[PDB]
């Protein structure tokens, strides 16, 4: 099934790859636990001074 | 007269004599490492400042 549909398969993965290009960019809330952690660190070393 | 930042320590202050305006960072601190090998190798070291 592969050998017979290889063009669609290529077609398919190369729009799902510019499609999640564009939405790690379109979507401002996606990148929640690098963000948390931080400014969890960063908050934490704040308050001890 | 005097300015602060976000973790409330000073950092520009004015002097009364002037009315210019210095700006203060305090002498540069850090720890200090020691680069050794196993002494029964040899008995050199190097010194790392962070
Ligand atoms: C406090 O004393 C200093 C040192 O003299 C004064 O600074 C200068 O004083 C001379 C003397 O009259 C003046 O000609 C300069 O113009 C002064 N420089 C500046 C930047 O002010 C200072 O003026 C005195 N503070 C006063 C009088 O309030």
């Amino acid at each position: 099934v592969l050998y017979e549909n290889q063009k669609l398969i290529a077609n398919q993965f190369n729009s799902a790859i510019g499609k999640i290009q564009d939405s790690l960019s379109s979507t401002p809330s996606a990148l929640g636990k690098l963000q948390d952690v931080v400014n969890h660190n960063a908050q934490a070393l704040n308050t001890l001074v | 007269q005097f300015g602060r930042d976000i973790a409330d320590t000073t950092d520009a202050v004015r002097d009364p004599q002037t009315l210019e305006i210095l700006d203060i960072t305090p002498c540069s601190f850090g720890g200090v490492s020691v680069i050794t090998p196993g002494t029964n190798t040899s008995n050199q070291v190097a010194v790392l400042y962070q």
